[PDB]
């Protein structure tokens, strides 16, 4: 197979700002380069065929060029829609190869999380299980700490944590971290909180409830 | 018009049987074009497994699916298939269709279908448990509150998630579902709303897991007295 190899991996970049992605082919191709975008979990979208012509509706910020085995894609202005991997594929040759992508996330500035925590319901804890949630709402940069502590500083390691991928409309990012202990575990306890340190807090932020709500 | 390629539904196939993929072809004619077929599996690159060209039924694949991939189309019905034999682990992955702009077999691809996830496991498929984050236990203060549908303890991926059946969108925070250590995944979907609209509307997750058949619509009521 003729490999495609494409530089870099991964870039971040203010909204307005120039990027170029290159793509090599381990021999030449001449044009024969596509450039696809894949917005996280969706069917990749044709930009540009024949290694410089854009395909019908795509933005005109979009430019591609190269011959023989380096090709460029540029984006003139990048905009927050633009977050997505990028992939070449050649079509010179069978099997036709594509390139191991170039995922593009958008700098901005920070923005503080809003916090929320929830409760297990009534009909979880029938099942004999109580899943406690803490939810870190539209933040930047996407690093951020919770911290479980259930009985005040008895502060636990039972959690998974999940992170959404950035936004297309504000660059944010959210969060959830599940607390996951037993119907008998949590009736024992009371004090449940979700503490959140982010560089847009000036405070590490507490969400607390007392087990019996009202 | 319905997509314009279309694909079926994810399966969970036990390692060492086949799987059929089909995708159905709507508003352009079916037999002026080829479709290629492509694999994405969990954190890799897309990998170009074969073409059928649509008029003549003739086949190009790629040598490492050699013995084990099959292409055919039903013309009249205007859908096209992909067999795949002996299924390994490292089958795991979502197959698209992909159209040839112009029935040679060498191109770029300009439609695409939207992908079937295929997961080859011996583990049973176990559909959702839903249960509402309900909002609030009393907090207010400020303007916006968040409500949500923990889908708990389901197999295979996907699940898919609306809330007042597709009406309300804005706001909508679906994340990535998590593996458990049992083998199960979990996900959850959550809404952030003003909360003067707390009392005057009722917010409904609308959950559908298709491999175990399996549809919910809960109401997320607040934690309420």
């Amino acid at each position: 197979e003729l490999v495609m190899t494409q530089s870099p991996s991964s870039l971040s970049a203010s909204v307005g700002d120039r990027v170029n992605i290159a793509c090599r082919a381990s021999q030449g191709i001449s044009s024969a380069l596509a450039w696809y975008q894949q917005k996280p979990g969706k069917a990749p979208r044709l930009l540009i065929y024949d290694a410089s012509n854009l395909e019908s509706g795509v933005p005109s910020r979009f430019s591609g060029s190269g011959s023989g085995t380096d090709f460029t894609l540029t984006i003139s202005s990048l905009q927050p829609e633009d977050f997505a991997i990028y992939y070449c594929q050649q079509f010179n040759s069978y099997p036709l190869t594509f390139g191991g992508g170039t995922k593009v996330e958008i700098k901005r500035t920070v923005a503080a999380p809003s916090v929320f925590i929830f409760p297990p319901s009534d009909e979880q804890l029938k099942s004999g299980t109580a899943s406690v949630v803490c939810l870190l709402n539209n933040f930047y940069p996407r690093e951020a700490k919770v911290q479980w502590k259930v009985d005040n500083a008895l502060q636990s390691g039972n959690s998974q944590e999940s992170v959404t991928e950035q936004d297309s409309k504000d660059s944010t990012y959210s969060l959830s971290s599940t607390l996951t202990l037993s119907k008998a575990d949590y009736e024992k306890h009371k004090v449940y909180a979700c503490e959140v340190t982010h560089q847009g807090l000036s405070s590490p932020v507490t969400k607390s409830f007392n087990r019996g709500e009202c | 018009q319905v997509k314009l390629l279309e694909q079926s539904g994810a399966e969970v196939k036990k390692p060492g049987a086949s799987v059929k993929v089909s995708c159905k072809a709507s508003g352009y004619s079916f037999t002026s074009y080829g479709l290629h077929w492509v694999r994405q599996a969990p954190g890799q690159r897309l990998e170009w497994m074969g073409w059928i060209s649509a008029g003549t039924g003739n086949t190009k694949y790629s040598q490492k699916f050699r013995g084990r991939v099959t292409f055919t189309r039903d013309t009249s019905a205007t859908t096209a298939y992909m067999g795949l034999s002996s299924l390994r682990p490292e089958d795991t992955a979502v197959y698209y269709c992909a159209r040839d702009p112009y029935g040679g077999g060498k191109s770029e691809f300009d439609y695409w279908g939207q992908g079937t996830l295929v997961t080859v496991s011996s583990a049973s498929t176990k559909g959702p448990s839903v249960f509402p984050l309900a909002p609030s236990s009393k907090s207010t203060s400020g303007g916006t509150a968040a409500l949500g549908c923990l889908v708990k303890d389901y197999f295979p991926e996907p699940v898919t998630v609306s809330w007042n059946s597709g009406a309300l969108t804005s706001g909508v925070h679906t994340f990535p579902a998590v593996l458990q250590s049992s083998g199960l995944y979990s996900l959850s979907s959550v809404v952030t709303v003003p909360s003067s609209s707390l009392g005057t509307q009722t917010y409904i997750c609308n959950v559908n897991h298709k491999p175990s058949n399996t549809k919910v619509d809960k109401k997320v009521e607040p934690k309420s007295c």
